[PDB]
């Protein structure tokens, strides 16, 4: 199989079903020095802004130098037929 | 130029309580091209409405005590503009009688009882209609109430009387009104007299607006240390268990604390004092999810739990 | 002439009369629904009726049974036509949708 | 996807976003004369398709139309369950008598 | 192939923390909590509500689980000791699941002497 990226493993997106989606994930300090990543949620593609958070991700991180982040996504409403696709895309190209 | 011509032989015939069935026929002198003609109908009085109809007939429910007036015109739907002919109209007059003699405050209420005899219909709807006599009505006016639902029409037999012998309220103990039905219930109240005729009064009652949900029965509640559990049964109605809202009213007879909790389930669990007496009541109603919101059920009988 | 309320009783009696004359074939295979609320499979029902008439011998009570079947099919055809004869405003159609989904909730669980 | 919650949310949104659906005032939609919704769900959903073809494309109206489309998929599923199956004709007549009794009594 | 994670809004509901109010009725105390209104009122809510003495920790706090409720009375509390309480909420209807909401702000009250 394909070893999942640490941002995907550490990602947990939850909802209040009224106005916003809260997402928390993490990466590795060794990963930041080579390739910066940005969360993308998708209509067409839509990058989502995030802010550094020290509140610890909802899932534990498998490295001792993990850097966690938190994201807030404002959308007007939710239905039961909603499936949200979250992916991580390297900013600079390899 | 394509000049559409109006339909002819447009007559409005009273086919039942608070119905009129409209009929037209295409004009013989119209050019008979393969064009798919359609028709537009306008209800002018009393409740304004208009609709598009392909066939030469349409049934519209409406109150007939104020008279009826309808207009129809032949139309042809092109890709850019809607061509229409001259309007053709017919009207149904108001019934005769001196003004103010008609009834007022006609309020009709529908109950539901468990029909334990018929293996097909388990639930039965009973109708109670009340009204006040007219201001100028003669002392010997004889009012007769009629109700209709679907294609079923009936006349009342069990009435209520004042000191002068006139008819105030009626009670149908057995009606063909479907408990889960979603059609208009037409009620017509006309009468007769030897001095002056009385104008009728008909009114279309939505089933939801006039259906009084019964209170739920068997509301049990038990103390267990500090925990209360309250459960009951669905109120008698052809709607199933999942189509009812509820609230529970818990009042403390010692301090006066009162809690109101609306819920969709059939049981409620609460924590209260172990040194106070409480009373529990519930109400119910058909959810707006299943049927348009209607009148709410009355309070259930008090149940007294705990000790003081 | 018959109205549209006793044709079902007529058909039920006639069908109960002649079961074995109508299930004679073994290789003939025709569809049957499995879902409840039979309101939605009338077209398939009368398709099976037409195939059964095309196979069953037209003699005796069976002929009048199938004529009655056509006559009762005509009523559902008229109702299906009635579903699209009239066009109304948006608000009335939205209320119709509210009633439709209320039905979808009270039945059609 | 629980269809009960699906229809319930669809009705709640339909009540909420009504005025956006009557945004304009002249379009006509197929409306059955009678009150047998189940028989004419096909025409009802054709009218839904027309309203989809002509309404502000965005907001929560397009989000409600998603639930309506999924309900239409349910309706088409139990359309197709009627046919494309098998039987020895005897239980077909059983089914026919069942339907006859249903439409005689309940209608 | 691009590795994507599927997140459903229906089965990942984390509601806003409730607001907890305390009322002194007669010689007893009760807790009332309110939640942000959904667009749909049919989604159930399960509330886990804890109260503890000021000298005790939240591990030894009395916990009560209530479904669709919005108040409990509290039992007889020892006099002249500070009391704290808080509440969280989650969805509990089939088709809608999630993790517990964050603890509500602790509310303190002093029992009379
Ligand atoms: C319409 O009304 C006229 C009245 O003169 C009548 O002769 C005719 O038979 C009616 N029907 C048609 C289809 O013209
Ligand atoms: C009719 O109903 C209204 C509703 O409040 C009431 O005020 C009025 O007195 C009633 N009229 C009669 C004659 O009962
Ligand atoms: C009242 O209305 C009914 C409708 O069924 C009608 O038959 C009757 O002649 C009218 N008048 C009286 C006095 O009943
Ligand atoms: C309530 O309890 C009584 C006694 O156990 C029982 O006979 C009855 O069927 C129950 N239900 C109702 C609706 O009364
Ligand atoms: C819908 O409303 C728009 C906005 O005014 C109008 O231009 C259009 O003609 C309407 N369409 C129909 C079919 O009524």
């Amino acid at each position: 199989g394909a070893e999942e990226t640490i941002p995907l493993q550490t990602l947990r997106c939850y909802n209040d079903y009224t106005s916003h989606i809260t997402c928390r994930w993490a990466d590795t300090q060794d990963a930041q020095r080579l390739v910066n990543v940005t969360l993308i949620r998708r209509d067409l593609l839509e990058p989502v802004s995030c802010d550094l958070s020290d509140d610890m991700p909802w899932s534990a991180c498998p490295h001792p130098r993990c850097v966690p982040r938190r994201c807030v996504i404002p959308c007007q409403s939710f239905v039961v037929t909603d499936v949200d696709y979250f992916s991580f895309q390297p900013d600079r190209p390899l | 130029k394509i000049s559409l011509l109006p339909p002819v032989n447009f007559t409005i015939k009273v086919t039942g309580l608070a119905q009129v069935l409209l009929q037209w026929k295409p004009n013989p002198d119209q050019e008979q091209r393969n064009v798919n003609l359609e028709y537009q109908v306008k209800i002018n009085a009393p409740k304004e409405d208009d609709y598009e109809t392909r066939i030469t007939e349409s049934k519209c429910v409406t109150i007939l005590h104020k008279g009826f007036s309808a207009s129809v015109r032949t139309i042809l739907q092109n890709d850019h503009s809607l061509l229409a002919s001259s309007w053709a109209s017919a009207e149904l007059h108001a019934p005769p009688g001196s003004p103010g003699t008609s009834i007022v405050n006609l309020t009709c209420t529908t109950n539901t009882t468990e029909d334990n005899y018929s293996r097909l219909r388990s639930y039965q709807v009973s109708l109670h209609c009340t009204w006040l006599v007219g201001t100028d009505a003669p002392e010997d006016t004889q009012y007769f109430l009629y109700y209709r639902y679907g294609s079923w029409t009936e006349e009342c037999q069990e009435y209520s009387k004042d000191t002068l012998g006139r008819n105030i309220a009626c009670w149908f103990p057995r009606t063909f009104i479907l408990s889960k039905g979603r059609d208009w219930l037409a009620v017509l109240v006309n009468g007769s007299s030897k001095h002056s005729a009385i104008r009728p009064f008909d009114q279309l009652f939505a089933l939801h607006a006039i259906d009084q949900i019964n209170p739920p029965l068997n509301v049990t509640a038990e103390i267990e240390g500090t925990r209360l559990s309250i459960q009951w049964e669905k109120p008698v109605s052809a709607f199933p268990i999942h189509c009812f809202d509820y609230e529970v009213k818990i009042h403390n007879t010692r301090n006066g604390y009162l809690q109101i909790e609306k819920l969709m389930t059939n049981a409620f669990i609460s924590i209260i004092d172990d040194l106070s007496k409480y009373d529990v009541q519930v109400r119910a109603a058909v959810s707006s999810m299943c049927r348009e919101a209607g009148l709410w059920s009355e309070w259930s009988q008090p149940i007294y739990v705990g000790n003081d | 002439e018959i109205p549209t309320s006793a044709l079902v009783k007529e058909t039920l009696a006639l069908l109960s009369t002649h079961r074995t004359l109508l299930i004679a074939n073994e290789t003939l295979r025709i569809p049957v629904p499995v879902h409840k609320n039979h309101q939605l499979c009338t077209e398939e029902i009368f398709q099976g009726i037409g195939t059964l008439e095309s196979q069953t011998v037209q003699g005796g009570t069976v002929e009048r049974l199938f004529k009655n079947l056509s006559l009762i099919k005509k009523y559902i055809d008229g109702q299906k036509k009635k579903c699209g004869e009239e066009r109304r405003r948006v608000n009335q159609f939205l209320d119709y949708l509210q009633e439709f989904l209320g039905v979808m909730n009270t039945e059609w669980i």
